[PDB]
């Protein structure tokens, strides 16, 4: 127990023995007899209880070859870790996810095709490595597909700058990507990465990249009290016009109610004709837009 | 022990150790024995 | 899905660390860092019977 | 905010399994859903007029012996486990 | 504020004051920039 | 805190995940050994070993670190503060006054 986890993962790796062709495959038969016998005594059938009790060892002695065997590839699954280390998602992440692989490697393996355990489980390895790299590794998180299009990108522009010995253009790469420009330039967008709110800017500690920028929610004193004279003033003035009129521009253009009721929503309390309604409210829009009750309302927008 | 003693002693490992210990913990009964200890005690181990 | 300790109380002063558990800092660093088990719980009148 | 009426809120009773019970304000129009998740210990609430799992197991994740079945037929199995079954006797 | 109290914190405080759990390490959406479901920032 | 949030719940769900399924005790203890390393970095980082880093310049800033220190709220947020209905100028000296 002492600092650096990752140095006390390997020790307690330890001294584990390698496994060879022959004994991998007697613990791969051990395996597959621990599993049929499990299966057994899962099934619902009668047997003899001191039968039921030797599946049950079989499944241990099973499940004991299970750990000899992952903690035979601990090794191996460290060295794979460790080749895709250093891309802004620790070492131990990647030993653990690709460990997940492993398990999910030897769920899959079978004794019947003559290959060696490796040259299989390093597909597994691979592929689950790269696939919590693009779960995790991201604050915000990219989709796989978007994360293989975007390091696809990434590579071939490499190998064009390093052909060409310049910055290649996006058309270019569009072309040669057989993508949209637009599709290539929305790719760059979304390939970026976080920085963070603490990263002093000099030589001062106290003032942080995070002071240096203000927010858009908090509401302006300004905007408040402008707000609050329109409200106080927009009653006057419609005061100032005559009652009924005010009554049925404030029956029609929200104001005291939040829904606006519409010309017929509002003939059946007041009891007129459709055109009569309409008139009376072009004359008030009309008598509004005079230039007399302007001043007091055009400044509040 | 565990594969030749069974069922006699309990173990466990990690801050789920602490948690079981914690359980079963009686702080009275040692705080009685500090007492005792600090009624009859000389040197550092009175500083404990 | 598995409990953790609190980082101010252990690997601090005792007057923080407490030494509720009589044990050492190290013996707490080498158990809540699964390092060594730790026996909770024994039947002693059992043992001894 | 002043002179605005709620849209009219009724309060709807869910329990989980674990027995804790805990309402939800609704809206009077509003649909009220059958299924929620529990502010106690995020348990499926249920009990709530009718309610049920609406297939809640829903083909759950293939163990060892479905693939088991993909790879390897039951009378195959038959006859190496009856070679494993040997093996015993041979340790016997 | 006749006081101010401080104490250890139990795991039945602490599911108090939350809201709900955050099950998922995800924080926005990439595209739309919304956050989350039931995860971190989630509304 | 963003990002010691997100490796304490990658962490705890990477555990759940082996809890699931069948997993060797070596690898189930490992797994907490880091979801126990996650959560003390998230409460303190640097208290303990290496502090995490993250781009691989910095240490990651903490729960604890800006309760602390000059940086921290205590004395760089509560008992001084920004004002508004204030100004700052040169002075010079008149004698008028």
């Amino acid at each position: 127990a002492t600092a650096d986890p990752v140095k006390d993962y390997l020790k307690q790796i330890g001294k584990v023995p390698l496994l060879n062709a022959e004994q991998e495959v007697e613990l791969a038969k051990r395996i597959e007899a621990g599993l049929f016998a499990e299966d057994k005594l899962a099934n619902s059938d009668k047997l003899a209880p001191k039968l039921k009790r030797e599946l049950e060892i079989i499944a241990e002695d099973g499940r004991r070859a299970k750990n000899h065997l992952l903690e035979a590839n601990l090794r191996l699954v460290v060295s794979l870790a460790k080749r895709y280390t250093g891309r802004g998602m620790l070492f131990l992440d990647l030993i653990q996810e690709g460990n997940l692989g492993l398990i999910r490697a030897v769920e899959k393996f079978d004794y019947t095709k003559g290959y060696k355990f490796s040259t299989y489980a390093t597909w597994w390895i691979r592929q689950a490595i790269t696939r919590a790299m693009a779960d995790q590794a991201r604050t915000i998180r990219i989709p796989v597909h978007m994360v293989e299009v975007i390091n696809k990108l990434a590579r071939v522009q490499r190998q064009m700058l390093q052909d060409l010995g310049r910055e290649p253009t996006p058309e270019e790469l569009a072309k040669e990507l057989d993508m949209t420009p637009e599709k290539v330039i929305e790719v760059q967008k979304y390939g970026r990465e976080p920085i963070s709110l603490h990263t002093p800017l000099g030589e001062d500690g106290d003032s942080e990249f995070g002071d240096l920028i203000e927010d858009s929610e908090a509401v302006v004193p300004a905007d408040a009290v402008s707000f609050t004279l329109l409200q106080e003033q927009l009653h006057s003035v419609l005061d100032t016009l005559s009652e009924r009129e005010a009554g049925v521009v404030s029956m029609r253009f929200g104001l005291t109610d939040g829904q606006p009721k519409t010309l017929d929503e509002i003939g059946k309390v007041y009891g007129v004709t459709r055109e009569r309604i309409r008139q009376i409210e072009s004359k008030t829009m009309s008598k509004l837009r005079h230039p007399s009750r302007s001043q007091v309302l055009r400044d509040y927008l | 022990l565990r594969d030749r003693f069974g069922t006699y002693f309990d173990g466990s490992m990690g801050a789920a150790a602490l948690q079981k210990r914690l359980e079963s913990f009686d702080l009275d009964e040692e705080a009685e024995r500090l007492r005792e200890i600090i009624r009859t005690g000389k040197g550092q181990k009175k500083t404990r | 899905a598995a409990p953790v300790t609190h980082i101010w109380y252990f690997k601090g002063v005792p007057s923080r660390l407490g030494y509720l558990l009589d044990l050492a800092p190290k013996d707490l660093e080498k158990v809540i860092y699964f390092a060594a088990y730790m026996i909770t719980f024994v039947d002693e009148e059992r043992r001894t019977r | 905010d002043r002179g605005i009426d709620l849209a009219p809120r009724q309060a709807v009773e869910y329990a989980c399994e674990k027995g804790h019970r805990f309402e939800m304000p609704f809206s009077v129009e509003a649909e009220i859903p059958p299924e929620w998740e529990c502010k106690v210990c995020g348990a499926q609430a249920l009990l709530v007029d009718g309610d049920g799992p609406e297939e809640k197991k829903a083909k759950p994740a293939r163990t060892h012996w479905d693939m088991l079945m993909e790879r390897r037929t039951r009378e195959e199995l038959e006859e190496v486990l009856e070679e494993r079954l040997a093996v015993l006797r041979s340790g016997a | 504020f006749d006081e101010l109290r401080i104490g250890l914190a139990t795991a039945d405080d602490i599911r108090q004051w939350s809201h709900g759990e955050v099950k998922k390490p995800e924080t926005i959406n990439y595209r739309t920039l919304k956050p989350e479901k039931d995860g971190l920032f989630c509304e | 805190l963003n990002d010691l949030y997100r490796r304490v719940i990658n962490r705890n769900n990477r555990l759940k995940r082996l809890l699931d399924l069948g997993a060797p005790e070596i690898i189930v203890n490992n797994e907490k050994r880091m979801l126990q390393e996650a959560v003390d970095a998230l409460f303190d980082n640097g208290r303990r070993g290496r502090p995490v880093t993250g781009p691989g310049n910095r240490p990651l800033k903490s729960l604890s670190d800006m309760l602390k220190g000059k940086q921290g709220r205590f004395r760089q947020n509560l008992l001084g503060k920004r004002v508004d209905y204030s100004a700052r100028s040169v002075i010079v000296v008149g004698p008028q006054l």
